[PDB]
């Protein structure tokens, strides 16, 4: 802003319908002070705020510690007061380049004596001049007759800490209503055709995301089925619809003749393509025996599922071991 | 006025180990903690500071490497263990709650009642 | 009963009783279904004889 | 029906708690398998004559 | 309500005798009777 | 007097953004009862404020956008923020500020005015802004709206439909797609509209009815059934099917409760022997 | 027990007509109007809960159907030897 | 489980497991009865064949 | 048997608590209605021949 309000008239603004992008200013660290109370810039992710009050002004940095709740001192009781429960972040940066020049500035006016403490959320506007009723002058600038405001000046001899600092206090408000504005959260890339634990706008589920031809509506976000279970999701990042499917769950059956005949066995994974057999929590078991049936030369894709350890044959014989879908396994020949 | 509970301190034998604990009704995970000591003839001096994540530990170079600070979120307390006690530890210790600041070593927002620590040889 | 006090024991044995009663009810239902099947088989056998 | 999946959805704690209950899941799975085999046998008897 | 029966552990085991096999059995019975 | 007209089967809106296809969903939420009563307005040759209640259903049929804004509040005494909505020049303006109101507020319009009767800059309506807490920076057609304040959220649904008819209202079905769901957090009890005169809009109120909504392949509601409308509707809801086959179906049960209570005890009773004590 | 029963809706296929009848189980045709009724849609429920075409069968109270001396083949089984049909 | 501490999560999971197990047991009993009825029907059909 | 009435006797709180359990009452009512219809069909088929 080209013009800044007085120190005693700190400019108050309301920020809403947006989230502070602290990431851009995090690495840059252009401002020299990011004093956050009871919170840190990195830990703000686990917290949500609805609106912000920004109080912008120019002050002296040395006083920042002095102006705090619970301070024991008479000086702090006549400068400014803040509520004990304060959750605001003070962002302060030096501005001596533009706010300072040759000869100094005499634009700072403060108050030394006041009628009483400043009541919170209290405004007093009036053009009447207050004159002390004890020993009023009314015709001369005598005792008990002085200007209400006192000028304050800063000189070049003052150190960097004593130089004026542009300071904005951002106080985040919390209301009984549920939080609606939250800081941006890192989003992982989009993956498809593989089991994943997907968290879409707070909706958490587990399944495989695949391209869908379903036609949603502009207001519609989620999807459901006859059994009111999630079936499709509209990704907020890009305008498309992704389906959801159960990951792999099935069953494992062992087909084998009587142990008297032979010890050879075959495995049957229910209603699963053979591509997902080895990845189905295998490779962490006995190599010589189990991993042989996890993947091998002889693999058959039947309506029941995937069969490993059997060879499909042109000839058709009477059913011996029932597998299903018209397919049976026999050890003979 | 914030009601903070301080445990430990008291009188301890020199050359041993000391345990201090500070508890507040407010969360400690979201707010950085600090321990400060004041003794006669000296003003406020930095002693120990721990950030929100309990990963950034700050101590005075002259006493660094002997104080271990931990934060228990379940108990919502901060514990400090001191080894190789020395007479300089005889002071009054305050536990302060606040946030992390790049400019200052620690930002103080809420002060503590304080605990007297004395060392006898 | 020996380890726990009467109040906690009340809830503990209540849970045990609930579980055992549920198991017994399931067993009785299965037995009733099997008895109905066996009655059908016995009627078929009687007709065959 | 997979008893473990239905009662507990990929939850280790829930899986252990269900395991503590007993062999209800095994009984339910056995009953369902028996029912399926019964349908298979019914079809075979009706048509494979 | 037929193809939606795969969400939360439910599975529909395939019928052992495909409709083609049952049709063949019925046709064989009809031919024998005729 | 204020004439009442049948509401037919209008006022249906999507309860949520969830997408459903070719399924009938039973939902218990605020809805406009079927064949309800709405207030018809006429001006030939008495301008109260309609209470907002829980949810309000608004309907307008005009060809010169006479109605362009709404006001919602509870007291309008300059002590609590009053919600104001304006729709002009394809621009929507939402305000929660407090301002003084004239004795007889009403919108003014002029026809064939080069300067449009001024008012574009002076805007001598109020003094200034003191309590602004919100900002928003950007018989041919029938407009339907539904406003409901639930759990601190003000939800506005709307639907604009062009109709080529002047005889009567259309006997058709059209769902109200959502427009906005703001976190206002205020509770409303009264609302008002704007009109220019020197005037045909309908108003209704919602009830916590249970509805059966029919979805199609494209996920847009086509027909709806109000379970409480009639026994046939309740049977349809119980069967969850718009087609009911010949037969007898059980819907619910009926119970009669006691009026307040009844207690009986002996009267007079065996009095204590206080005669020999007091007398 | 006060009045408790059940409400059944007798209706032919929706293709034939939308007319329906109500049946309250084991209750005389005098308490039906007071069984938490008269608080629903007036044109439909308040007319089906009372009025003419009221019959008292062993099953209960039937509203919306006209008793006929003639007997035909049962179409919709109300019970107690009473059946409802749409044709006349 | 995530939003509540173990002391309450345990009891809540126990209640949920009990409810789901009761529902599954009821479903299995209904399926067994329906399977018995279907077996009777299939036996009648086989006799007719 | 009215499941809501038998479990809850004109009690709003008991009905509210039962509503959380699920559709047990509807299933029981459907089973009883099916049993009654089966009895009627049995009588009709045995007698109305
Ligand atoms: C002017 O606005 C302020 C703040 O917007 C009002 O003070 C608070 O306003 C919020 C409205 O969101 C209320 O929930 C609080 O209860 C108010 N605080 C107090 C202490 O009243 C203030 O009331 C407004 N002034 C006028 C005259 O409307
Ligand atoms: C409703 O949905 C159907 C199918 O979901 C839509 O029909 C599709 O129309 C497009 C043309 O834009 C074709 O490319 C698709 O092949 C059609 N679908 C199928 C399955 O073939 C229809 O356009 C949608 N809107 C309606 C029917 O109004
Ligand atoms: C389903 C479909 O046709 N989607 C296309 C999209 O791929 C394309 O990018 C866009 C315009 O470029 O038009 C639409
Ligand atoms: C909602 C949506 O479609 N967002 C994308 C945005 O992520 C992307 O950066 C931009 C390309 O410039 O196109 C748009
Ligand atoms: C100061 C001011 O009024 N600026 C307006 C702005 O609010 C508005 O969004 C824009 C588009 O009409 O025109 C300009
Ligand atoms: C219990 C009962 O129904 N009693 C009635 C009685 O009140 C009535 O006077 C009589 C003749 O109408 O029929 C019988
Ligand atoms: C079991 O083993 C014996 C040899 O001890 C063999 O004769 C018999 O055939 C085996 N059973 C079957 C079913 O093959
Ligand atoms: C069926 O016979 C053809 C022709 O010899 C052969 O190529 C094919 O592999 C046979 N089927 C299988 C499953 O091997
Ligand atoms: C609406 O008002 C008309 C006025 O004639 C009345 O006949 C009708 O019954 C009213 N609607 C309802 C639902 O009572
Ligand atoms: C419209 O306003 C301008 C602004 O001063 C004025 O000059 C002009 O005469 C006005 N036109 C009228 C009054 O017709
Ligand atoms: C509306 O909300 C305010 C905010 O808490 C509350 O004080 C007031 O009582 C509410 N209105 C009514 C009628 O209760
Ligand atoms: C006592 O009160 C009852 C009313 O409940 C009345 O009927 C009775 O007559 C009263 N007793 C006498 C002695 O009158
Ligand atoms: C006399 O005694 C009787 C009791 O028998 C009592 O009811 C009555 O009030 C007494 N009279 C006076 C004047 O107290
Ligand atoms: C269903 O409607 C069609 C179309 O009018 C009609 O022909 C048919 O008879 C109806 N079904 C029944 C069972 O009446
Ligand atoms: C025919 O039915 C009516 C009831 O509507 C009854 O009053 C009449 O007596 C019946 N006819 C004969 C001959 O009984």
């Amino acid at each position: 802003a080209t013009r800044f309000a007085s120190v005693y008239a700190w400019n108050r603004k309301r920020i809403s319908n947006c989230v502070a992008d602290y990431s851009v200013l995090y690495n840059s660290a252009s401002f020299s002070t990011f004093k956050c109370y009871g919170v840190s810039p990195t830990k703000l992710n686990d917290l949500c705020f609805t609106n912000v009050y920004a109080d912008s002004f120019v002050i002296r940095g040395d006083e920042v510690r002095q102006i705090a709740p619970g301070q024991t001192g008479k000086i702090a009781d006549y400068n400014y007061k803040l509520p004990d429960d304060f959750t605001g972040c003070v962002i302060a940066w030096n501005s001596n380049n533009l706010d300072s020049k040759v000869g100094g500035n005499y634009n700072y006016l403060y108050r030394l004596f006041r009628k009483s403490n400043l009541k919170p959320f209290e405004r007093d506007i009036s053009t009447e001049i207050y004159q002390a009723g004890s020993t009023p002058c009314n015709g001369v600038e005598g005792f008990n007759c002085y200007f209400p405001l006192q000028s304050y000046g800063f000189q070049p001899t003052n150190g960097v800490g004593y130089q004026p600092y542009r300071v904005v206090v951002l106080s985040f408000e919390l209301l009984h209503a549920p939080a609606t504005v939250c800081g941006p959260k890192k989003s992982t890339n989009l993956v498809k055709n593989k089991c994943v634990n997907f968290n879409f706008n707070g909706l958490t589920g587990t399944g495989v995301l695949t391209e869908s031809n379903k036609k949603f509506l502009p207001f519609q976000q989620f999807g459901r089925d006859i059994a009111d279970t999630t079936d499709a999701v509209r990704d907020p990042q890009t305008l498309e619809i992704l389906d959801i499917t159960p990951c792999s769950f099935g069953g494992v059956s062992v087909i084998t003749p009587g142990t008297n005949t032979s010890n050879q066995v075959a495995v049957l994974y229910q209603d699963v393509n053979c591509t997902e057999v080895p990845v189905a929590i295998h490779a962490d078991q006995l190599t010589p025996t189990w991993r042989v049936y996890s993947t091998g030369s002889n693999v058959f894709q039947t309506r029941a599922g995937c069969l490993i350890g059997a060879e499909h044959v042109n000839n058709s014989y009477e059913c011996d071991i029932p597998i299903g879908a018209g397919i049976c396994a026999s050890y003979q020949t | 006025q914030v009601q903070l509970v301080e445990s430990g301190g008291g009188l301890v034998q020199a050359g041993g180990s000391l345990r201090l604990s500070c508890a507040a009704a407010a969360r400690f995970s979201t707010s950085a903690m600090g321990w400060f000591r004041q003794a006669p003839g000296k003003e406020r001096e930095f002693v120990a500071a721990i950030s929100w994540s309990n990963t950034n530990t700050h101590y005075a170079d002259t006493v660094k490497g002997r104080f271990t600070i931990s934060a228990d979120t379940a108990k919502e307390t901060v514990d400090l263990q001191m080894n190789s006690l020395k007479p300089e530890d005889t002071a009054v210790y305050y536990c302060v709650q606040g946030g992390w600041g790049i400019r200052q070593p620690i930002i103080v927002d809420y002060w503590g009642k304080g605990t007297q620590v004395t060392v006898s040889s | 009963l020996s380890r726990l006090d009467p109040p906690e024991a009340e809830v503990q044995i209540d849970r045990l009783i609930t579980g055992r009663l549920q198991s017994l009810q399931t067993y009785v239902t299965q037995q009733l279904i099997r008895a109905a099947e066996i009655r059908a088989s016995a009627n078929l056998a009687a007709t065959k004889m | 029906v997979d008893c473990t999946m239905y009662i507990c959805g990929d939850s280790t704690e829930c899986s252990n708690l269900l395991l503590q209950y007993g062999s209800f899941c095994t009984q339910l799975n056995r009953a369902l398998t028996g029912i399926a085999v019964e349908q298979d046998k019914n079809t075979q008897e009706v048509f494979a004559q | 309500l037929i193809c939606a029966q795969k969400f939360n552990g439910l599975t529909v085991l395939p019928p052992l005798l495909t409709d083609e096999m049952i049709a063949q059995y019925t046709s064989a019975l009809l031919a024998g009777t005729i | 007097p204020p004439a009442y007209t049948n509401s037919f089967t209008r006022g249906v809106y999507y309860p949520d953004k969830v997408f459903r296809s070719s399924v009938l969903h039973s939902t218990q939420d605020l809805f406009l009862p079927f064949f309800s009563n709405v207030t018809w307005f006429h001006a030939i040759h008495d301008n109260p404020v309609l209470p907002f209640n829980d949810g309000v259903y608004f309907a307008s049929t005009e060809k010169s956008n006479i109605i362009r804004g709404w006001i919602f509040g509870t007291t309008l005494d300059s002590k609590t923020q009053s919600l104001l909505i304006v729709n002009n020049a394809t621009n929507v303006v939402i305000k929660v500020c407090e301002f003084q109101f004239c004795n007889d507020p009403f919108l003014g319009v002029y026809y064939h005015k080069n300067n449009k009767s001024w008012m574009e800059s002076e805007f001598r309506v109020y003094s200034s802004a003191n309590n602004c807490t919100f900002e928003y920076v950007s018989f041919k057609n029938l407009r339907e709206f539904v406003f409901k304040n639930i759990d601190g959220y003000f939800k506005i649904y709307s639907k604009h439909t062009p109709i080529n008819l002047v005889r009567d209202l259309p006997q058709g079905f059209s769902a109200l797609e959502p427009l906005v769901d703001l976190p206002i957090g205020i509770n409303i009890t009264r609302f008002q509209t704007l009109l220019a005169l020197h005037a045909a809009y309908y108003v209704g109120y919602l009830q916590p009815r249970t509805f059966l909504l029919k979805y199609n392949e494209n996920g847009t509601i086509t027909d709806a059934v109000d379970c409480a409308l009639d026994p046939l509707s309740e049977t349809k809801c119980t069967l969850k099917s718009f087609t009911v086959e010949k037969g007898i179906y059980q819907t619910s049960n009926f119970r009669v409760q006691p009026t307040e209570s009844i207690v009986r005890f002996p009267n007079i009773t065996n009095l204590c022997p206080f005669g020999e004590v007091f007398n």
